[PDB]
């Protein structure tokens, strides 16, 4: 549970204290999702069930569609303003 | 410990040679299509031409231009090299002759062909130019767009086996090949295979783009020998994928009666003779297929990106949705679902 | 020690060795007019940012929701015998829900780039 | 007619893959000890191969056939101790 | 033999290390490349725990679609970025340290059920006992893990697969509908 | 849902303790679930092995304090290529 | 029957032109009406609080959820009539209130995602449906993309919804790590005694609640509600509130919650004193949502709250919907239209409203005395029946803070009246074009429910006695 | 039930079964002999195996210690089957499982030695190989002529013995 919790907490603090750009904020969100996956997959292996693996294979797809939707939101944000700020939106 | 290091030595040295002579054989047959000889000034009949190219190419210097990240410029040949070369494990040269037999070899073969896109796209940003970056965009968009229908053809084939193992597919194939029921699938898998390497039926980058030599224009030496090796390893690797899931992997005919004539008992000459027949059948599939790639290179002009995207997303993919619907329905109508 | 992991360790050492024999054996000898990107024998100014078409970005944004289906069809294809007659209809319905979003995409002509090369439609009305 | 110089590097590719597959099959049979590979291994099959390796004594797939098992056979049974998985 | 013992701990350390190069890298796309490395470390851990199927699902889906999407964005778009200067983030450092301590410990807290708070944390660390794996001969067929997922996504949770189809539909319709400019 | 479905589709490791607790809650109305405590305690320690780890550290703390250490039929560890050696 | 609407609709919208879009919404309006009328009778299934679980321990159907379902359909029939009908036939109002092509698509997918929460038993059904409605609010915010504020608000809403989705997912998997289970049906009141499920169920509740607008994290939602245009924001204000709250009121996982009680106190405080010195009408109108979402967080602490909840829901939905529809009508009478997406902003722009369409001020008055809790109006019995549940169950400091919060929140409610009944120099004497008959009948119907809706209080309770007991 | 992963360490215990449990002969047959004689140990020892699994069902979680007395008898009667099949047709049993040593222990690849073994055991040990759950007008698969799935290589000893049994007329 150490690797998933450490990925989640370090990715969360790297998201929060991001002031340098925006793509670091997206990739900190995705590394968070990886950490929640890791914690759950280990709990599935230790409990002898696919049940948490069922929630895992669903949240893989939902992390994917979150990336697709939100990166189209960024292209919409960039359409009217031909540059993305460093400090943030 | 001695036996697994000598087998991987001999498979390495058999595959790394066979990607060198592919390019020689390509210049040969492309010459005779165009009514001219190939190289014959480098060996007795033109052989070890690729070694002349390679030994000179290792002696040219490496220039790293001023706009570039020098690391990324040299690490994209390494990752494209290893990714085009890691996929040579899972092919069988006979029943259960792989370099690692794992229970899910298609998922590995399908995850490594997903890793090969990066060395295009990442190589666009090294030496960042706005005339180079957009060419890398067009290449990467084409590359993923045809990887989609590649993966889909795979899953249509695994509908018949319901096992991600590969020698399980080829043993399943002994009753009938999968090309002869699914004939249009051979044609569209061949053209998606021609697309996935960016062969020059379906090329735009090497010739038509604002760079004269593709995305890898500004190179010399080791970053060019690694890309050159990786493209033809990709040639024979997607040829291998066609060889096992659509044509017969190592299967030619029954050959039980010929054995009951010749042999008397299991002995090492019998396993040697059977291995020669099996890998001979696999090799002649794979050689007819590389000849088909070189043959379609000769006869044709190339594509606009609009023609290319209109080809993949609007024509081939709806037809593929019809194929998704028709084939499990045919396995449904008759009482035949495949068992694990 | 299987022979699977000798390979994944062993391809890189071959690649590092070929990169090393280039770095060791070829000369280096650069200067300023050798450095610099190639465009057809002419330098130029690169513009800091350039515009692009919405279909270019839309191909790879749109790529991922079709890719996620193709990996969602991958659990079914392994269990196709067990869910006889029943998981068949569920996978039919799943694929049909996908196909109607796909026919939305092909009816909007989202990936097509138009041409502004219009042949002067409007005729010559005079006076 | 057919050019031998065009088909000669294909003859090389054919011969290299053929000799590769033949030499590999001979190395696999020498590894097993005279018999063929097992190309798809179940969980049941993997447990059964471990049981056979416990039955015959040391050798991989000697494939003994005896009425009644030996006396070290009741005592050489192994459990697998897996680490914490932190 | 015992060289193959600390692998899991190595990956944990390696994964930790990778995140520091994600949040602190001068170029953006170099840090997104470090994120690709973090997916590879995750897939190493998933093979290492016993889930060899997932590792290749991560390399297929996360690395091959989501990261390719991200790199593809960063190429043809404009993003300013400032370097990790000491002067702008030294003001963040104390709340960083306090949140590291609290969020780390309190993430380690809920795996445990004593009412006393200090007994909750120490049960996080008492894992050094080795689980015994016994061979049971009750299963007759090679139902892998992916077969069982395809049985439970398709019978017991078929509605979740179908609402998931609505979500994948939305992931098609949305980006299109933003970036059209109809007529 | 997938309440007790295991990795191979079977029943999970703590299915029997869970189904025993569900037998306990099926025949029992509220304000009388206080008798249903030992089935729940058995289920939770089937999941997490808390009392088991407690008992093992209680006996491990005694194991390091003896200079004799072990006077018993011992447990012998083997390398993986020596399952059925002798 | 939302599924059939979405599947038919997006195929139909792919083939229609741009100019057809308006009329398409008219069709869908009538469609939803005949899902209320011709399909209501399913309430007969739910006698004596008979609950069903459908699709195998996956969706729970009781009559609480049936009422939430019917409420969501009614408010969508309203919102869809706002997009699908013209206000006036000017050359002005065609470029101000114009639907996009894919707007009704995202509307129905959002309602689908909001119904699959209130009907939900599982946690992965909960997670998938929160993800579906969160994407839909992302895209409904970003669909009017030729606006600087709406695009900035869609990005802000993306990242702040991503954090509070990963907090929900962490709470679900934290709950799974201590119990091999997905349901709160497994809890069954013995386990909570011997298991420390406080921190889990409370963190799950919080990660669900901060998406509403509970008050430590309330500023970003007030920014999204001010930045979005005037039609998008009467939907994205209402829907996640009633969906997520009627999830959390149905499953009672925060009872004697000290954290929910602090955050309820803090919500009632900084909502009432937050929106005092403010001059924008959507701001003023979005801190009314913060206090009225505060009155719900009280009911989470309760056991057996299904009367106070549902009555105050349909109270707030009618009052909400009416006060947003009134300031749509005041746009004809203002002397200054800026900002095409958001044409009225500052609350002093409706200043002479009594001298021009005085019965719009009668309407505005009737709905705003109902927000305060004036007893001839329907808002008062909502606050009354919350008070009857708070004082029954031991929350005595919560009650007096509720009252002080209601008194402070009456100030900026009455500021709307203060500005509206004033003298204006230049009054309208005659107008050529008049307001849409079918669209102003909706506001008249929404008032006569608020005015003369205390009539049926008795009947409702007797009906409430049969189907939920 | 789950596989060992991440540095599993095998350990054995030199210890003995206690006094109150009587001693039992264990099966020394290997996977190809066991897979060969599977149908005949299932034909002779149906009610004993059924008694074992039915006892193990009725005493839930008792499991190990309380149906030990019956798991004695299943091992004893299967040892009886394999001793009798040794003494009856050691040569043709050996022909069968040496065929099954190749071809991945697939039963599909060894039909012609299987016919010899089934005849020899039905003649002398008088046990028949059957597949239950098979309703009529459904041919059992090890009886059919021209199957679709043929092996890669027929082994030589069983083709020769099959042709000699044709010529002897015993087939
Ligand atoms: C043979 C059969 C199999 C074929 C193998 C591959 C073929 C190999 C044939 C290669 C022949 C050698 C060709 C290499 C050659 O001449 O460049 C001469 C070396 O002059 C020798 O001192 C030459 C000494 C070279 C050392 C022998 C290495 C043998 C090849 C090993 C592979 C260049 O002088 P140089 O010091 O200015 O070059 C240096 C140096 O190249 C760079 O490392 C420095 O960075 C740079 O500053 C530059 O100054
Ligand atoms: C986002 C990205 C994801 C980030 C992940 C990293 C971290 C995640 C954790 C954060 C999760 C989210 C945080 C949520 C806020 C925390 C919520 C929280 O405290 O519930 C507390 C847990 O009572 C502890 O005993 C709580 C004690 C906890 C120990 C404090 C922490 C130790 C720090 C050591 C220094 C309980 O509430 P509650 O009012 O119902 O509890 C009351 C009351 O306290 C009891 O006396 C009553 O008996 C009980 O019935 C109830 O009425
Ligand atoms: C428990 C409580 C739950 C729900 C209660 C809510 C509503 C009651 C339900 C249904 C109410 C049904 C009402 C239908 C009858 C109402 C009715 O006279 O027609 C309409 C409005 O018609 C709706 O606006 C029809 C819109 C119906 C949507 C109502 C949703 C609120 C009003 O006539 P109107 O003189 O303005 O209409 C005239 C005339 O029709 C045209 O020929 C003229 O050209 C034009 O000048 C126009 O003014
Ligand atoms: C139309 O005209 C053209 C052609 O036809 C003439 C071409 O062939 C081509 C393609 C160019 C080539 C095939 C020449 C390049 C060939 C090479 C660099 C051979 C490289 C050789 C190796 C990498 C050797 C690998 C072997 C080992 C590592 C030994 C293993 C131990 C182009 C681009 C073209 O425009
Ligand atoms: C031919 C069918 C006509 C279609 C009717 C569609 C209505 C959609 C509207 C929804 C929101 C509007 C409020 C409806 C109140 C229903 C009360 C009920 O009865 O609620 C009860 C309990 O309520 C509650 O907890 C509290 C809700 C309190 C409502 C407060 C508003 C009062 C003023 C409006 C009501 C009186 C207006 C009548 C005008 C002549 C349970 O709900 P139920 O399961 O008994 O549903 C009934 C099935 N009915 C709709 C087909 C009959
Ligand atoms: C790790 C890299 C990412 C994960 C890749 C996983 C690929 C994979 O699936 O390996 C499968 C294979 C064994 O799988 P299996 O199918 O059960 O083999 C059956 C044999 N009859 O596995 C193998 O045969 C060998 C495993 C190779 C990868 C091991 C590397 C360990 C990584 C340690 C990281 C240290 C830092
Ligand atoms: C009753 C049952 C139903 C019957 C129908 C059966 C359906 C299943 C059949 C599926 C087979 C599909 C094969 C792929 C079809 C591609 C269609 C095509 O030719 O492309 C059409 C495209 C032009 O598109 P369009 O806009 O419509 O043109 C109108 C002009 N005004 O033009 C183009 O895009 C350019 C053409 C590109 C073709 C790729 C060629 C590359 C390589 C050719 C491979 C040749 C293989 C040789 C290999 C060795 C052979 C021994
Ligand atoms: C595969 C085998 C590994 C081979 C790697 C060997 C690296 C040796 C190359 C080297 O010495 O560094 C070259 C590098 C060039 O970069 P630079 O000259 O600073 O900028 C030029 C921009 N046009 O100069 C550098 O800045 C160094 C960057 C790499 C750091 C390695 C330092 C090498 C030290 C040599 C002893
Ligand atoms: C089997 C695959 C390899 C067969 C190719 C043999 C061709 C050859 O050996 O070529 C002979 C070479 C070079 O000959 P040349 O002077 O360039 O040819 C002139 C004739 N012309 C004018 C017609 C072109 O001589 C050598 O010392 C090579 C010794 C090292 C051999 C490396 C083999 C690597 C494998």
């Amino acid at each position: 549970m150490f690797i998933g919790t450490i990925i989640l907490v370090l990715s969360f603090l790297g998201f929060v204290f991001n002031r340098r750009n925006i793509i670091l904020a997206f990739i900190c969100l995705e590394t968070m999702l990886l950490g929640i996956n890791l914690i759950l997959l280990r709990n599935s292996v230790l409990f002898d069930d696919i049940s948490g693996s069922l929630f895992a294979i669903v949240i893989i797809i939902l992390a994917g569609v979150e990336s697709a939707i939100g990166l189209s939101l960024l292209v919409s944000y960039y359409r009217l303003r031909g540059v993305i700020n460093s400090y943030g939106i | 410990m001695i036996i697994n290091i000598v087998e991987i030595l001999i498979f390495l040295v058999c595959v790394l040679f066979s990607v060198a002579y592919l390019t020689v054989a390509e210049r040969k047959t492309l010459a005779y299509m165009q009514r001219r000889l190939g190289p014959n000034f480098v060996g007795y009949y033109g052989l070890l031409q690729a070694f002349a190219d390679a030994v000179k190419l290792l002696l040219k210097e490496i220039v790293l231009p001023k706009e570039s990240n020098y690391i990324i410029l040299v690490i994209s040949p390494l990752i494209t090299l290893i990714t085009a070369l890691i996929g040579w494990v899972v092919i069988p040269l006979g029943p259960g002759i792989t370099l690692g037999e794992l229970n899910l070899g298609i998922l590995f073969s399908l995850a490594i062909g997903s890793l090969g896109v990066f060395g295009s796209l990442l190589s666009g940003w090294s030496s960042n130019s706005k005339y180079s970056l957009l060419g890398s965009i067009r290449s990467t968009a084409q590359l993923i767009s045809y990887e989609l229908i590649l993966t889909s053809i795979f899953i249509i084939i695994i509908m018949f086996v319901s096992s991600l193992n590969i020698t399980t597919i080829i043993e399943t194939q002994r009753v009938v090949w999968y090309c002869i029921p699914l004939l249009p699938l051979l044609l569209i898998f061949f053209i998606a295979s021609v697309a996935e390497t960016a062969r020059p039926p379906f090329d735009l980058t090497e010739s038509e783009s604002e760079l004269v030599a593709g995305y890898f224009t500004e190179y010399s030496g080791s970053p060019f020998v690694f890309f050159f090796l990786a493209e033809y390893s990709n040639i024979i690797l997607i040829s291998a994928f066609n060889g096992y899931l659509l044509l017969g992997g190592y299967l030619s005919f029954n050959y039980s009666y010929l054995f009951n004539i010749l042999f008397n008992d299991y002995s090492y000459v019998s396993f040697l003779f059977e291995g020669l027949i099996n890998s001979s059948a696999y090799a002649i599939k794979l050689v007819f297929l590389m000849f088909s790639f070189i043959w379609v290179r000769a006869a044709f002009p190339r594509f606009t990106y609009d023609n290319l995207i209109n080809f993949c997303w609007i024509i081939l993919l709806p037809l593929l949705f019809g194929i998704f619907l028709i084939i499990p329905s045919t396995l449904y109508i008759f009482d035949s679902f495949p068992t694990l | 020690m299987n022979t699977f992991i000798i390979f994944i360790i062993l391809i890189p050492i071959v690649g590092f060795a070929l990169l090393a024999v280039n770095i060791l054996l070829a000369v280096y000898k650069p200067y300023n007019e050798k450095l610099g990107a190639f465009e057809c024998g002419l330098t130029s100014f690169n513009q800091t940012r350039l515009a692009f078409n919405a279909a270019f970005i839309l191909v790879a944004i749109l790529f991922l929701p079709f890719d996620l289906e193709i990996s969602t069809l991958l659990p079914y294809v392994m269990s196709i015998y067990l869910v006889s007659n029943y998981g068949f209809t569920i996978v039919l319905l799943f694929l049909l829900i996908l196909i109607i979003g796909f026919v939305y995409e092909i009816n909007t002509n989202a990936l097509k780039i138009n041409k502004h090369n219009k042949p002067n439609t409007d005729s010559l009305i005079y006076k | 007619a057919i050019p031998f110089e065009a088909l000669l590097p294909y003859g090389i590719i054919f011969g290299l893959l053929t000799a590769g597959g033949g030499a590999m099959q001979v190395l696999h049979v020498y590894r097993n000890g005279g018999v063929r590979d097992r190309f798809a291994i179940d969980q049941w099959d993997s447990q059964m191969m471990e049981r056979d390796l416990r039955l015959n004594g040391g050798q991989g797939r000697k494939q003994v056939d005896q009425a009644t098992a030996p006396e070290a056979f009741k005592h050489n049974h192994v459990w697998k101790s897996e680490r914490p998985l932190i | 033999m015992y060289l193959t013992y600390y692998f899991i701990e190595i990956t944990i350390f390696l994964a930790i290390l990778c995140t520091i190069f994600i949040i602190s890298a001068k170029n953006p796309m170099v840090s997104i490349l470090y994120m690709i490395a973090l997916f590879v470390i995750a897939a190493m851990y998933l093979y290492l725990i016993g889930l060899g199927i997932f590792s290749l699902l991560y390399i297929m889906i996360y690395i091959g679609a989501i990261a390719v999407l991200f790199l593809f964005i960063i190429t043809l778009l404009d993003i300013n970025s400032t370097e990790l200067s000491v002067k702008s983030n030294i003001r963040d450092l104390p709340l960083v340290l306090i949140s590291l301590i609290v969020l780390t410990i309190s993430g380690l807290m809920i795996y445990s059920n004593d009412s006393i708070l200090i007994n909750k944390l120490l049960e996080a660390f008492g894992n050094d006992y080795n689980t015994i794996i016994t061979q049971d001969w009750f299963n007759i067929e090679n139902t892998t893990l992916l077969t069982t997922i395809g049985n439970v996504l398709l019978t017991n949770n078929a509605f979740i697969l179908l609402v998931l189809a609505i979500v994948l539909l939305l992931g098609i319709i949305g980006p299109i509908s933003i970036t059209m400019k109809h007529k | 849902t997938a309440a007790g479905i295991s990795l191979t589709g079977g029943r999970n490791r703590c299915f029997s303790e869970w189904q025993s607790f569900m037998h306990c809650t099926a025949k029992t109305d509220a304000k009388s679930r206080a008798q249903c405590l030992p089935n729940f305690e058995d289920y939770m320690e089937c999941l997490h092995h808390t009392k088991e780890k407690a008992r093992l550290r209680e006996i491990e703390s005694v194991l390091k304090q003896k200079k004799e250490g072990l006077e018993a039929p011992p447990v012998k560890v083997i390398p993986v290529k020596a399952i059925g050696l002798v | 029957m939302l599924i059939l609407a979405i599947i038919s609709l997006i195929t139909f919208v792919s083939m229609s032109k741009l100019s057809d879009n308006r009329a398409i919404i008219r069709l869908i309006n009538i469609y939803l009406i005949l899902v209320l009328v011709l399909d209501s009778f399913l309430y007969l299934l739910f006698l004596n609080n008979q609950t069903y679980t459908v699709m195998g321990e996956l969706l729970i159907f009781n009559s609480f959820t049936f009422y939430i379902d019917m409420l969501i359909y009614f408010i969508m029939i309203v919102i869809s009539s706002l997009y699908g009908y013209n206000l006036y036939n000017n050359n002005l109002y065609k470029t101000l209130f114009e639907p996009k092509k894919e707007l009704i698509i995202l509307f129905l997918i959002n309602i689908l995602g909001a119904l699959l929460i209130v009907h939900s038993n599982d946690f992965i059904t909960l997670f998938v449906a929160i993800e579906l409605q969160s994407y839909s609010i992302y895209l409904i915010t970003a669909i009017y993309n030729s606006s600087y504020k709406a695009s900035k608000a869609s990005m802000l809403y993306f990242f702040m919804g991503g954090i509070l989705s990963i907090l929900i997912a962490y709470s679900i998997n934290t709950y799974y790590s201590v119990l091999n289970s997905y349901t709160l049906h497994s809890l069954d009141s013995l386990i909570i005694n011997t298991l420390d499920l406080n921190l889990i169920l409370i963190a799950l509740s919080l990660g669900l609640l901060f998406k509403i607008g509970i008050a430590p994290l309330h500023k970003w939602l007030i920014s999204i509600y001010e930045n979005t245009p005037i039609l998008i924001t009467i939907y994205i204000s209402l829907i996640p509130k009633i969906s997520i709250l009627s999830y959390l009121v149905l499953s009672n996982i925060s009872i004697n919650s000290l954290v929910i009680s602090i955050l309820a106190i803090l919500t009632l405080l900084v909502g009432s004193v937050g929106g005092l010195l403010q001059i924008k009408i959507k701001r003023l109108l979005a801190f009314s949502g913060l206090t009225n979402a505060g009155y719900m967080m009280l009911l989470l602490l309760l056991n057996n709250n299904e009367f106070s909840y549902l009555y105050y829901i349909t109270q707030y939905s009618i009052s909400h919907l009416a006060i947003f529809m009134i300031i749509i009508f005041s746009i004809y009478y203002i002397n200054y239209i800026n900002n095409q997406y958001n044409p009225i902003i500052y609350v002093n722009q409706l200043k002479g409203l009594i001298h021009d369409n005085a019965y719009l001020v009668l309407s505005m008055a009737i709905v705003v005395f109902s927000f305060i809790g004036i007893p001839p109006l329907l808002g008062f019995f909502g606050k009354l029946n919350i008070l009857m549940s708070i004082l029954n169950n031991g929350y005595y400091f919560i009650s007096i803070v509720l009252i002080v919060a209601s008194l402070i929140s009456a100030l900026y409610y009455l500021y709307l009246l203060n500005v509206s009944i004033q003298d204006k120099n230049n009054i309208l004497i005659n107008s050529n074009e008049t307001v849409s008959s079918v669209l102003s009948y909706i506001l008249s119907s929404l008032i006569i429910l608020i005015t003369f809706g205390f009539i049926y209080n008795s009947l409702i309770i007797d009906i409430f006695n049969v189907y939920f007991n | 039930p789950r596989e060992a992963a991440a540095h599993w360490v095998p350990f054995e215990d030199k210890a003995n079964m206690p006094d109150n449990v009587p001693d039992v002969v264990e099966v020394g047959a290997t996977s190809a002999p066991l897979l060969s004689a599977s149908y005949f140990i299932g034909a002779k020892c149906k009610p004993y195996n059924d008694d074992f699994m039915l006892c193990r069902e009725e005493s839930q979680g008792s499991g190990a210690i309380d149906c030990l007395k019956e798991g004695r008898r299943v091992t004893r009667c299967a040892v009886s089957v394999i001793e009798d099949i040794n003494k009856s047709c050691l040569d043709e049993f050996r022909l069968h499982w040496q065929c099954l040593e190749q071809n991945n222990h697939q039963l599909s690849g060894c039909r012609k030695a299987e016919a010899l073994l089934n005849k020899c055991v039905f003649t002398k040990l008088n046990l028949e190989k059957k597949i239950p759950g098979l309703r009529p007008d459904e041919e059992p698969v090890f009886l059919k002529k021209d199957p679709w799935i043929k092996p890669a290589v027929d082994d030589f000893k069983s083709v020769r013995a099959y042709a000699e049994a044709k010529k002897n007329g015993t087939l």
